[PDB]
């Protein structure tokens, strides 16, 4: 109904003008987090009406590694602090 | 240390079996996740300042290329409920299917995934291993294959080798001009993808055979162009003439067998009616060797080498399986009158 | 390329948790059970290119 | 004076032994086995 | 006269060769016409095993009496 | 070829296997022993024709062409040890290797039994002769025309493929020209211009017309050691024959758009040979020659209808032995003044007495003296294209004009004194460099007593 | 094309099998021959006959499974004309018979010159 | 020593000319033409396959 | 979309000239957006109404492209003697491609904006005259 309409407007909060930009790279990884719970929720939604009564178990498995994946991606951001102690996705050194 | 450094790597292709051997879409979500997990260790073994941010600016690029393959699932979740690997029953799930995934395997857009990578990470050593990351992603388009739109796979293939060819001869860096024409060689078998899907996998095995074996030439010094002339006279003559061998391969002359591919692959693209598509290609790929040829123009005609510093003492390095790589990437031609047979 | 190893040694890797209509652990279907098993009924041996028309 | 490893020479050419002589043993039979069928 | 029973043949081998390598090819040249016939056009039946996409086993459904007695 | 090609690769582990300076006279030995071999199962006969072996060879049954393509490996190794004999024994060994690496392909070329065959042969070379380009040359602009020796080689054959593939899924199959009995025609529309002309523009490329020839004095100009590869790229030049063996079928009825061909290489004929008197490279003044009367032939294949393949075979093989002989009179007289500027080589016919017979007896045979290979060449050409049009006799008429005034200008800057100059070039043409002089007339003029084995089908 | 998962299967029996002295068996390891000459020529050997056991053991590799790689490359065109036929045995409105014709039927262009 | 560098590799000539003979032995499929070419009731056309 | 074809394919061949100017100048107009989408993101940012890419004239020039480039085929589509040819349709490429020759100067560009585009002009119409297909299916 409505309720996957919002929320399917609510996935657009990837913007990927805003999903590496701008600086204070902590304010990107934040919507990469956020992105999760518009996947979480549009999952739920649809096992749970239609009593599928086995694939409930997936939105469990859903956070287990997305929270594994961010918390890596969390250990390099300080690795480019530790460098510095500002992240500031304006650094670029190595060209392409 | 070197214990836990074969873990890590085992598990690199162990992530990418599951892909393979899967019946359900949440399993190859497992599949090439865990290899996003598994391959920024191998990135940072000695800890530069460049690999810290070259990693991370490997790291998102391949967390998004994931995200989006969820959300490719969860879409055709609510269509019909099945969730064995097949057609997606959606055209809004299947292009955003085709070029999500067009990210890992890096097409023409999606662009400096590939460069910004792949130089200056100070493991030059390997960074074969990103050979599994073009294996996984070509295991999924074997069965999503008859459902697709055939003018998003041809315009990001089209573009494929017209983009990756330019990029390279404003180059010196050979990590970048091996970087480049990894873009070019993935233009040739998604292009021929919609039309009988094997025949591409024959330009896959050829394509790690002769790219492993030029990683396996370049560990004994070389970083540069300039570095590539001061080994003629100094390292290894025969050194000279292998590398040679193996790039006038790899650019598809007849007397070798990198033209054992092509030879082949037009047999179907036309077949099929289809002709002003592969004479745009076959005539693209001729400015692909002007890399290779004006490279070749350095090491084998003994150009300037200064700087009297002599090598008195041999060599010990680990050339593994090199022996049997310049035998059957070049000599194969006579030989495949059926490959594609045992591989079909 | 699609291996397919489970079907040559008789493991279940996943396959239950595929389809709508499968195993159902204490026996309560879906909503639409009664298409699933009479769809999946229609298209068996026919290689699917035909099942769509 | 002659000094290899002494371990391994000979493992090639205990292996090809092992090799060809499987492979000949496989080739005889199955030389056969068309007729066995056929 | 010493030169062409010493050396080579006459108009009994190698007429009668392009006999026998001429029907070599009429059993080459008319089956590639034959696969292009098949292979590429076989089409909307998908009948013989080439074109044969998988669908679903429907081995794995089951019959027992789930306790639900409108599904 | 039941086995030329299997002694003739038994040559290639010879040549390491020997000793020390023993090298040369190994390999010269037993090269020459193929040409009895050569000679020996062909020259059969004869009506209607000579399938020869399998799908491997119809034994260059009408077109002879390949007894020339032997006798060079036995002429080049005498030729090139003039300013080779500095370099390391390990190199010496190689560049040995890779010529006969180019005569193994050749031989399969020329005969070949097929299309598809031909083109992975006719691109098998341009790898070992690319090798003879770059390396071992002279100073620089080596490496740029080792690049314009690609890109119009590689850029006309590749269409080739994509009409040739397209043959063998059409009509039946191309494996044999025998299976060339059902042909259909082709006839005027928007995509067989396309396939006559993407099959046919590969073949220009090669054997020049007056456009596209930017390549030839290229490599011909900056060249190895004594005109090593040199007389190895003439005959590739002139092996670019297959034109005859495509055009005479398979599309045979396209004469409609030849013309854009004919007055291009028409025209150009009588000016591309006209551009050249001003030359001051000596080199370059046979690269042009090599032009001239190679692109006479262009006109004479596409005009169809023999008493023109009477001729247009026979110039094929005319300068194949005279434009060798004529690099050779270059690649001698290089060693004894180290410039190529035709200016500084007077004081000349003094001093050399012996060769001044091998200047005029090769520019004798572009002038041409009825009787010889040359002149029972052209004059069938001249009678063939008179009856195409009569105007044609103007144009090829001043092309034999010119051509009497162009060839004498190399005699003639011989012929004056005093040199001014020069304490060296003392070395009076000693019997190597006349042996490899030799053996060009030798075969040249005898071949005029029974030209019946220079003839077409015909 | 059933009885999936197999290097080769079981119904290969009456295939001839490719037996040797074929040529490409002897071509297959010639280029391994050439291998094992290169496998000295990287190392600085300086022998080009060094060890016969490194030199030996490549002729082995390349014929053993190349041999049995073949095995399944003569199956697989065997299974590809017994599956075409069939369908050329089925449906013979598919598959028309044409009729004989000489040349007394044909009057194809004429284009002379 | 006896220098198989030497001669013997012309040699190669008559064991190439082994393996020409193979071909024609089993491209034996027609006696039957009718141009002389005849094999009718003779050992000519018989022989030299 | 493919439809804008099915419009201009199907109606007007060679009459009704300002119809057909009118729709094939949306195509090549519609063009000049895509080249200024990349000359704002890949180019680094520009003044301060982005879209405002360094020398402009983006827009500005595919537009006027499109404006003539039915204009100088269906007046000479008619006027000579009544049918579409490939020699007709050949007369839109030079001057067509002349606009890129007469903004940013000619003599070493204008040319050879000439001369390519009538390369590329005439195989279009010659296509459909064939029957080409470029992405077929068996
Ligand atoms: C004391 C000495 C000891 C004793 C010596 C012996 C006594 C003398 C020998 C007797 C005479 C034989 C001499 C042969 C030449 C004259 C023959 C002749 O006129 O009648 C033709 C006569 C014809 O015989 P026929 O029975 O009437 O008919 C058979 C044919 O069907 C006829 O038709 P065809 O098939 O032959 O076609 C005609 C044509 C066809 O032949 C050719 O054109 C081949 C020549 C070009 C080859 C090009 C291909 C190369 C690639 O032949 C010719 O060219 C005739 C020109 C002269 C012979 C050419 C020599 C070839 C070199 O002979 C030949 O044609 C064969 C010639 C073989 C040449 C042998 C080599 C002799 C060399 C001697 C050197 C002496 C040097 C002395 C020093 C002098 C210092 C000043
Ligand atoms: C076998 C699986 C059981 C799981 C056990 C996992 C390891 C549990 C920790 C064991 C503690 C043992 C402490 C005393 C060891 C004696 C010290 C010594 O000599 O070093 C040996 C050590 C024991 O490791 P360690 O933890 O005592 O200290 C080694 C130092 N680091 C960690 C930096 C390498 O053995 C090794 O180093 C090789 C193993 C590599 C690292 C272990 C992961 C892989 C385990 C093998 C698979
Ligand atoms: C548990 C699985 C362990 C094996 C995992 C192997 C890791 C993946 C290695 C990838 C290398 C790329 C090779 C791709 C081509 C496969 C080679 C082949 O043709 O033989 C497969 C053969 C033939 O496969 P097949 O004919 O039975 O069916 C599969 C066909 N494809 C691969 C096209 C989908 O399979 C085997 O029996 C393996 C021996
Ligand atoms: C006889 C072998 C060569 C002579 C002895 C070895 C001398 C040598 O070491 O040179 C190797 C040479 C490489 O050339 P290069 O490196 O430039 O020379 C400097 C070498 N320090 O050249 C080489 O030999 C490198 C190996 C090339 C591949 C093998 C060819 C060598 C010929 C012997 C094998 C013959 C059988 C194989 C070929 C059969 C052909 C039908
Ligand atoms: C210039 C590119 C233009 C090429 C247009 C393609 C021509 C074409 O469509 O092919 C025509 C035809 C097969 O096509 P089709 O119409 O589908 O046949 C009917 C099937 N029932 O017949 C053919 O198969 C012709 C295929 C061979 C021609 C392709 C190569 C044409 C271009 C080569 C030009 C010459 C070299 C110039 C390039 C070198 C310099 C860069």
């Amino acid at each position: 109904s409505m309720v996957y309409m919002n929320i399917m407007m609510a996935f657009t909060v990837s913007l990927v003008g805003l999903l590496m930009y701008r600086s204070h790279l902590m304010s990107s990884l934040l919507c990469l987090e956020g992105m999760m719970l518009s996947l979480f929720v549009m999952a739920a939604l649809t096992i749970l009406n239609s009593h599928f009564t086995l694939a409930s178990m997936m939105p469990i498995i859903l956070l287990v590694f997305a929270a594994c994946e961010a918390a890596l991606g969390l250990s390099l951001l300080v690795m480019v602090s530790n460098t510095y102690g500002t992240d500031y996705v304006q650094n670029l050194n190595l060209l392409q | 240390n070197p214990i836990i450094f074969i873990i890590i790597l085992l598990t690199i292709m162990l992530g990418t079996i599951i892909v393979m051997i899967s019946s359900h879409w949440l399993l190859v979500w497992i599949g090439f996740e865990m290899n996003m997990l598994a391959i920024i260790p191998i990135m940072m073994k000695n800890h530069n300042p460049r690999a810290t941010e070259a990693s991370t600016k490997y790291f998102l690029t391949q967390s998004t290329a994931s995200m989006l393959l969820m959300m490719a699932v969860i879409i055709n979740l609510m269509f019909s409920g099945q969730w064995t690997v097949m057609k997606l029953f959606n055209p809004m799930a299947s292009m955003l299917m085709t070029m999500a995934l067009a990210m890992k395997l890096g097409m023409a857009p999606f662009h400096f995934w590939v460069p910004e990578v792949t130089q200056g990470i100070p493991l030059s050593s390997g960074l074969i291993l990103l050979t599994w990351q073009k294996l996984a992603p070509m295991s999924v388009l074997y069965q999503i294959f008859p459902s697709i739109n055939l003018n998003l796979i041809l315009t990001l293939s089209v573009l494929s080798i017209l983009i990756g060819g330019w990029g390279g001869l404003n180059q010196t860096q050979l990590r970048k001009i091996m970087a480049y024409s990894s873009i070019a060689h993935m233009g040739w078998m998604t292009a021929v993808l919609p039309y009988n899907p094997t025949m591409t996998l024959l330009n896959l095995i050829i394509y790690i055979i002769m790219t492993s074996t030029m990683f396996t030439m370049f560990m004994a010094n070389s970083t540069t162009t300039t570095l590539s002339l001061s080994h003629t006279w100094n390292k290894t003559p025969i050194m000279t003439v292998l590398i040679l061998a193996t790039l006038l391969s790899m650019g598809g002359l007849p007397p070798l067998s990198g033209f054992m591919p092509k030879w082949m692959i037009i047999q179907e693209m036309t077949k099929n009616n289809s002709i002003i598509l592969p004479t745009f290609m076959a005539i693209t790929a001729l400015l692909n060797l002007y890399f290779y040829m004006r490279l070749t123009y350095s090491t084998t005609l003994t150009m300037f080498p200064s700087t009297n510093n002599m090598k008195m003492k041999w060599q010990f390095p680990l050339m593994k399986k090199m022996t049997f790589l310049p035998t059957m990437v070049v000599l194969s031609t006579m030989m495949l009158p059926l490959t594609p047979m045992l591989s079909v | 390329p699609f291996f397919d190893v489970q079907k040559r040694l008789g493991v279940d890797l996943d396959r239950w948790m595929t389809i709508q209509s499968a195993e159902q652990p204490h026996k309560i279907p879906s909503r639409c059970h009664a298409f699933e098993k009479e769809w999946i009924e229609c298209a068996h041996g026919i290689g699917s290119i035909r099942a769509e028309k | 004076h002659g000094s290899p490893n002494w371990l391994k020479v000979g493992l090639t050419l205990g292996t090809s032994v092992f090799l060809w002589i499987y492979l000949i043993k496989q080739h005889n039979e199955d030389v056969l086995e068309y007729k066995r069928r056929n | 006269r010493w030169i062409a029973r010493t050396f080579f043949d006459g108009p009994e081998k190698n007429y009668e060769r392009t006999m026998a390598i001429l029907q070599i090819e009429a059993e080459k040249a008319e089956l590639r016409l034959k696969e292009l016939e098949v292979r590429r056009l076989m089409r909307a039946r998908g009948d013989g095993p080439w074109f044969h996409y998988p669908t679903i086993d429907k081995e794995l459904i089951d019959h027992s009496p789930k306790a639900t007695p409108d599904n | 070829m039941l086995k030329y090609i299997i002694p003739t690769i038994m040559l290639m582990p010879l040549t390491w296997l020997s000793k020390n300076n023993m090298i040369w006279v190994n390999s010269t030995a037993h090269s020459l022993l193929i040409s009895f071999t050569s000679l020996l199962l062909m020259n059969q006969f004869g009506d209607n024709s000579l399938n020869f072996s399998l799908l491997f060879f119809s034994d260059s049954l009408s077109t002879p062409l390949l007894i020339l393509t032997m006798w060079l490996l036995p002429l080049m190794l005498m030729a090139s040890q003039h300013h080779l004999s500095k370099e390391n024994l390990t190199r010496k060994k190689l560049f040995i290797t890779m010529l006969i690496s180019l005569q193994l392909f050749l031989i399969m070329t020329f005969t070949a039994m097929e299309l598809i065959l031909f083109y992975i042969l006719f691109e098998a070379t341009l790898v070992p002769t690319l090798i003879i380009i770059t390396r071992w040359g002279n100073q620089t602009e080596r490496l740029n025309a080792g690049l314009y020796f690609l890109f119009y080689t590689l850029a006309g054959s590749l269409p080739l493929l994509v009409a040739l593939i397209y043959i063998q899924n059409t009509v039946g199959s191309l494996n044999f020209l025998m299976l060339q009995y059902w042909v259909q025609p082709v006839h005027n529309s928007w995509s067989n211009v396309f396939m006559w002309l993407a099959c046919m523009m590969a073949f220009m490329v090669k054997m020049p017309l007056y456009g596209l020839h930017l390549w030839l004095p290229k490599a011909h100009v900056e060249a190895p050691i004594a005109g090593s590869m040199v007389l190895a790229a003439v005959l590739l030049k002139l092996g670019g024959y297959g034109m005859l063996r495509i055009t005479l079928i398979l599309n045979p009825m396209t004469d409609f758009m030849a013309y854009p061909f004919i007055m291009l290489s028409l025209w150009g004929m009588i000016m591309t040979s006209s551009i050249c008197l001003r030359q001051t490279d000596l080199k370059s003044l046979i690269a042009y020659s090599s032009v001239s009367h190679m692109a006479l032939v262009i006109v004479a294949i596409l005009i169809q209808t023999p008493w023109s393949y009477m001729g247009a075979t026979a110039l094929m093989i005319a300068h194949g032995l005279t434009s060798s002989m004529l690099f050779c009179l270059a690649n001698s007289n290089y060693e004894r003044i180290h410039s190529r500027t035709m200016i500084l080589a007077r004081g000349l016919q003094t001093l050399l007495p012996l060769m001044a017979t091998w200047w005029l007896l090769a520019s004798l045979t572009n002038l041409a003296l009825p009787p010889t290979i040359n002149l029972i060449g052209e004059l069938f050409v001249v009678m063939s294209t008179f009856s195409w049009s009569n105007i044609t006799i103007i144009l090829m008429g001043v092309n034999m004009v010119i051509t009497a005034l162009y060839s004498l200008y190399m005699l003639i800057m011989t012929q004056r004194g005093k040199y001014t100059y020069h304490i060296n070039n003392i070395s009076p043409s000693f019997t190597r460099e006349n042996a490899l002089m030799s053996l060009h007339i030798l075969p040249l003029l005898l071949l005029t007593l029974n030209p019946k084995i220079i003839l077409g089908p015909l | 094309g059933r009885a999936t998962f197999q290097f080769l299967p079981d119904e290969a029996r009456s295939l001839p099998p490719p037996k040797l002295t074929d040529p490409r068996l002897a071509f297959v390891g010639f280029l391994g021959y050439c291998s094992g000459l290169i496998d000295n020529a990287i190392r600085r050997r300086p022998v080009l006959l060094a060890g016969l056991h490194r030199q030996l053991l490549y002729i082995t590799s390349f014929v053993f499974v190349g041999y049995y790689l073949l095995k399944r490359q003569d199956y697989m065109y065997a299974v590809r004309d017994h599956d075409m036929f069939s369908y050329i045995k089925s449906h013979p409105e598919d598959f028309p018979e044409k009729d004989k014709k000489t040349y007394g039927e044909v009057f194809e262009e004429f284009h002379p010159v | 020593r006896d220098h198989w560098v030497h001669v013997l590799v012309p040699m190669g000539f008559v064991f190439g000319y082994y393996l020409d003979r193979k071909n024609d032995e089993k491209l034996t499929a027609f006696r039957n033409k009718s141009l002389l070419y005849k094999r009718e009731l003779k050992p000519n056309e018989e022989v030299t396959w | 979309a493919k439809t804008v074809l099915r419009q201009y394919w199907d109606i007007p061949e060679g009459t009704e000239c300002h119809r057909k100017t009118y729709a094939t100048t949306s195509i090549g107009g519609a063009a000049g957006l895509v080249v200024s989408a990349y000359s704002v993101a890949l180019k680094t940012p520009t003044s301060f109404l982005e879209g405002v890419a360094r020398t402009g004239r983006y827009t500005f020039t595919a537009a006027a492209i499109g404006a003539i480039f039915g204009l100088t085929s269906c007046i000479s589509a008619q006027v000579r003697e009544k049918p579409d040819d490939p020699l007709n349709y050949l007369i839109g490429g030079c001057a067509g491609g002349l606009i890129l020759g007469a903004r940013t100067r000619s003599y070493g560009i204008g040319a050879a904006a000439c001369a390519y585009m009538g390369l590329t002009a005439a195989l279009v119409k010659m296509g459909q005259l064939e029957g080409w297909q470029v992405f077929a299916e068996p």
